């Protein structure tokens, strides 16, 4: 678990780091476990969410173990304890925007 | 990464029935995860009551006709809930109940014998003083 | 459909580096493959190379391998052309060209070799 | 491994049916562009596909041919037909398509 | 009985069902390069298994007494309980691995007694 | 001569997530697509922050059709075929039948709905890891070959309403006695995510399956011509990157394809038993790979076993 600060309107990145250097089926979620985004192994599946146009993942670090999420035009409403679903040892990242 | 939770605190009348639960977080189904029910005299050793392998309501000969086991299978929004039915709760039935969730799919490493499986994890433990 | 404006005509020495820009204003700049077409004074044209913008893969002539580096900038919508190891006949009017290639980013794309739109021309003299 | 034109010098008066060819090094038969490049200017596309004209190009530019050799025919050499014409293949892979040789239609 | 056609508590009828199956242990440009090499590798592996089978001290089937003492640490079997019925999987791999440990020990001991007596007997 | 011996009274369980037969299929398929039909553009971003690499080769196009691939084992390595009716993926099998080689499996590397594959049991079968968790991918296969005619794809409506009806009843049987399950449009994402990739004469038309999933079923019709897309440049499904191919030989491309499978996403709200809403998407390469070989496991043996006796035979 990691606590990350922030301000409204900042390009923030939330990493999803695993232990092994592999690309697996990950699932980005909000505090309500709603699907923000994920992957079908080689595609970017922007799951059903409110931050569809805000959240975005990086392609090149999936094989490097990271399945991050980049949010543009950050908001107080975009501040949530985002669930990094990877390897069942979830590094659920915390975001503070007020 | 897997934790087992049993029912809470229950006090029943002498000569009644009980319905305790066994929630299994991180568990899929009773078809893959059979549950063996074991009781415990308060403070003393634990005596194996019976089991619900492959959705089979059964118990030992010492517990036959008095104990039958149902395990409501749910997954996803609700963890697999293994129930337990013990009829005619006398004062002697004052005991601490226990469930055990262990995989049944793995069939070549060391987990089970004719239903009596290796008890890997356990729940909290439900002290029931029948009064 | 895009409009293309290049850099100005520059004077260089044989065996030096020069950079020739190509600004493109119009439809989607990355979906269109741009093609630099030099113009030797008087005779037929020499095919230099073809660069798809979103791919940023600048093709080059086999004789021009290692003496030309066509770069591109998606942000400023400017495609550059670098010429090193210059010669006398390198004095030519260069023509970056735009053409409707379809969707190089989304779907159907035939990778057309023909060129409808063009640049403005740049006589990069070498002396 | 590849475009040229058969007429090298053509000093005909405007009106005379000029000659505009397209010589290749290999068979194409389905992919050829045509160009109208006045000396010192940009090539104006005339025919694309080798069997159909372009938008804004009049019917005087009747380009035809099927194979490696092609020929753009002009019915009446107008006063705007003077240029150095070209032809570009768009058939083989990887794209290494050269342009034609050119033929002036000077007065 | 059958190729996995029974389900019961363990130890004996498997010796009996395997006894019946073993009593009837026999059940009685063009065309080909890849399949032949697989057949050759299969017969090489089978025959290598058979020669290793041949260097053993039991050479008998379904009722065999090779020389290692399945000691009291391992022996808990009641006399009549030895031959009744047997199916049971996770339990079986542990049973089967126990079968093999006695096998290697048994054949090593009969090879050892055969060799020991071979050096010592000397049986005229 | 495919060999198969039925196993009687063997309550053998099977998990479609721990097969190990699955493990080799995608390796064979990726190696095959590499030796195989080649794009003109290969992209592999790697930190060597990372350095986007590129490999350029030729991209010829041929008429492509999936061929059936049986899966044979070496000497020993007995394979076991589950043949029950109620198979929920991670479930037991009353009817088990061992095999030497697998059955007539016709796999297709594809998106959301599996093309030209096997069939489910009597309506459809909910075989996913979790049935109604809003965290897992729904793994269902069809039972009827849904013929899709693509020229745009003339998707039938009676068969589509029937497959939605069979799946909606099975979802109710799995979860919700008195519940209404409504279908929603696409989830969103890449081209192959919103639309659906499938083998259409070698090519891959792309129709957004948003005009198909809007059916409200109650617990208590010529052709749905969806708008498809000509495929020339798509993200590679093998790994992370993009591709580029040759133009098609046909302006209007004809093909005949039967689609058999149902893998799609879900909203995940609660919205638990009031109404259930599901959206198209999914079709993982890793999951389709698991979805073909879902009823097997490999075990081997040497001819041995004991009975501790007092037989005492010489040697
Ligand atoms: C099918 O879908 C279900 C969910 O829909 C999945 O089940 C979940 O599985 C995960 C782990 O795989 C479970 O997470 C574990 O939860 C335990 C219980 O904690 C909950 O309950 C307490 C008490 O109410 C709350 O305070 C708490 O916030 C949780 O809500 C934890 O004890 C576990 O933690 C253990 O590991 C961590 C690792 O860091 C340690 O720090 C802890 O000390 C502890 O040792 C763990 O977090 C989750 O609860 C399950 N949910 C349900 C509903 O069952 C299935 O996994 C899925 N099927 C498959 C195959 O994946
Ligand atoms: C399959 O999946 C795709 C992607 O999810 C769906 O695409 C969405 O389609 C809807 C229409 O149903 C789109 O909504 C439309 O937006 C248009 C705006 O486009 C301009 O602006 C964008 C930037 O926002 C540019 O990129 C674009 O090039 C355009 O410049 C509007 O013009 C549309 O309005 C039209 O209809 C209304 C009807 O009242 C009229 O009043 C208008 O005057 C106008 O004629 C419309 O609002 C939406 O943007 C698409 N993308 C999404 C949701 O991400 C497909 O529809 C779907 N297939 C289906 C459902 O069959
Ligand atoms: C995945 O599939 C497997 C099988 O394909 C499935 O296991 C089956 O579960 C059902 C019930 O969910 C079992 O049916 C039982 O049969 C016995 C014998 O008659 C009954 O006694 C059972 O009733 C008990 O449960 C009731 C439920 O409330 C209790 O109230 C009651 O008191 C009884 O104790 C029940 O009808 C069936 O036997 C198994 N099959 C096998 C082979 O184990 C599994 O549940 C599926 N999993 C999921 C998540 O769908």
């Amino acid at each position: 678990k990691k606590v990350v600060l922030g301000k409204k309107g900042d390009t923030v990145e939330l990493t999803c780091t695993a232990s092994q250097k592999k690309s697996i089926q990950f699932h980005w979620k909000n505090s309500n476990q709603i699907k923000i985004l994920g992957n079908q192994g080689s595609f970017l599946t922007k799951g059903p969410s409110k931050l569809n146009d805000r959240a975005d993942s990086r392609r090149s670090l999936w094989d490097q173990g990271n399945f991050p999420l980049i949010i543009k035009n950050l908001k107080i409403e975009d501040s949530d304890t985002y669930i990094c679903e990877v390897e069942d040892q979830k590094e659920e990242v915390q975001l503070l925007v007020f | 990464q897997i934790h087992l939770v049993q029912s809470g605190t229950e006090v029943k009348k002498p000569g009644s029935s009980v319905t305790v639960s066994c929630k299994a977080y991180g568990v899929n189904t009773f078809g893959l995860y059979a549950v063996n029910w074991v009781r415990q005299a308060p403070g003393q050793s634990l005596e194996y009551i019976g089991q619900i392998w492959r959705w089979k309501s059964s118990a030992s000969h010492h517990f036959r006709g008095r104990v039958l086991i149902s395990a409501v299978d749910l997954t996803g929004s609700s963890p697999p809930i293994s129930s337990l039915e013990i009829k005619n709760l006398t004062s002697d039935d004052t005991a601490v109940y226990f469930c055990t969730t262990t995989s049944t799919y793995d069939k070549w490493s060391g987990l089970h014998h004719d239903g009596v499986m290796a008890f890997s994890s356990w729940g909290q433990g439900t002290l029931i003083s029948v009064s | 459909e895009v409009q293309l404006v290049e850099s100005g005509a520059e004077v260089k020495k044989p065996g030096s580096s020069v950079k020739v820009s190509c600004k493109a204003s119009g439809d989607t700049f990355i979906r269109y493959s741009f093609t630099w077409v030099r113009q030797a004074p008087g005779q037929g044209l020499e095919w230099m190379g073809r660069i798809i913008t979103i791919l940023d893969v600048a093709h080059y002539a086999p004789h021009l391998q290692g003496r030309v580096t066509i770069t591109a900038d998606k942000s400023t919508s400017t495609v550059y052309l670098e010429l090193r190891n210059l010669r006398s006949d390198d004095t030519a009017v260069y023509f970056c060209a735009g053409v409707y290639e379809g969707e190089a980013d989304e779907g159907e794309y035939d990778n057309n070799g023909f060129l409808k739109h063009w640049g403005q021309g740049t006589l990069v003299t070498v002396s | 491994d590849i475009m040229t034109q058969s007429p090298a010098t053509l000093s005909v008066s405007p009106g005379e049916r000029a000659t505009l060819s397209c010589r290749a090094s290999e068979s194409v038969s389905s992919d050829l562009a045509w160009y109208q490049q006045k000396p010192g200017q940009a090539p104006r596309l005339l025919i694309y596909g080798a069997s159909t004209r372009a938008t804004g190009v009049p019917a005087r530019f009747s380009g035809s041919g099927s194979g490696a050799e092609f020929t753009l025919t002009i019915s009446s050499l107008q006063s705007e037909d003077f240029a150095v014409y070209y032809c570009q293949q768009y058939n083989n892979w990887p794209p290494r398509y050269t342009f034609g040789q050119g033929t002036r239609l000077e007065i | 009985l059958g190729f996995l056609g029974a389900a019961g508590s363990t130890m004996g009828a498997a010796s009996m069902t395997l006894t019946v199956q073993a009593r009837n242990l026999l059940s009685g440009t063009v065309w080909g390069i890849k399949q032949l090499q697989a057949r050759v590798l299969a017969v090489e592996r089978y025959l290598r298994d058979q020669q290793l089978l041949g260097i053993w001290g039991c050479s008998g089937k379904l009722i065999c007494c090779t020389n290692v003492p399945w000691n009291s640490s391992w022996s808990n079997r009641n006399l009549s309980e030895i031959w009744d019925n047997m199916t049971w999987l996770q339990w079986d791999k542990e049973i089967s691995n126990y079968t093999q440990i006695i096998y290697g020990l048994l054949e090593e001991s009969q090879n050892q007694q055969e060799k020991n007596e071979q050096d010592l007997l000397a049986l005229d | 001569n495919p060999q198969e011996i039925h196993l009687e009274n063997v309550t053998e369980e099977f998990n479609m997530w721990k097969n190990n037969m699955v493990e080799q299929m995608h390796t064979d398929i990726i190696s095959l697509w590499d030796q195989s039909l080649k794009p003109c553009v290969k992209l592999t971003p790697l930190c060597v922050n990372c350095n986007t690499s590129a490999i350029t080769q030729a991209c010829p196009k041929v008429s492509f059709e999936p061929i059936p691939i049986h899966y044979c084992a070496p000497a020993g390595f007995a394979i076991l075929k589950c043949k029950d009716k109620k198979f929920n993926g991670t479930g037991p099998c009353p009817s088990v039948s061992t095999v030497q080689c697998t059955h007539g499996i016709k796999p297709v590397v594809s998106t959301q709905l599996l093309l030209n594959g096997s069939l489910a049991e009597e309506e459809v079968m909910i075989r996913s890891e979790n049935i109604t968790n809003n965290a897992k991918n729904i793994l269902v296969q069809f039972n009827t070959p849904v013929q899709i005619n693509c020229t745009h794809c003339n998707v039938s409506k009676a068969t589509w309403n029937e497959t939605l009806g069979k799946v909606v009843k099975q979802l109710r049987k799995h979860f919700g006695n008195n519940t209404i399950i409504r279908f929603a449009n696409s989830s969103g994402g890449d081209l192959e995510v919103t639309t659906h990739s499938f083998n259409c004469g070698g090519e891959f038309f792309y129709c957004n399956t948003s005009g198909l999933f809007n059916s409200t079923w109650i617990s208590n019709n010529d052709s749905i011509t969806l708008p498809c897309r000509i495929k020339q440049i798509i993200n590679m499904w093998q790994r992370i990157g993009q591709a580029m191919y040759a133009p098609p030989i046909q302006g209007v491309i004809r093909c005949v394809s039967n689609i058999t499978g149902l893998i799609l996403t879900r909203d995940g709200g609660s919205t638990n038993s009031t109404t259930e809403t599901f959206r198209p998407g999914g079709g993982d390469m890793r999951d389709n790979w698991r979805s073909e070989l879902y009823k097997y496991k490999v075990v081997k043996i040497e001819p041995l076993g004991v009975a501790p006796t007092r037989c005492k035979r010489r040697v």
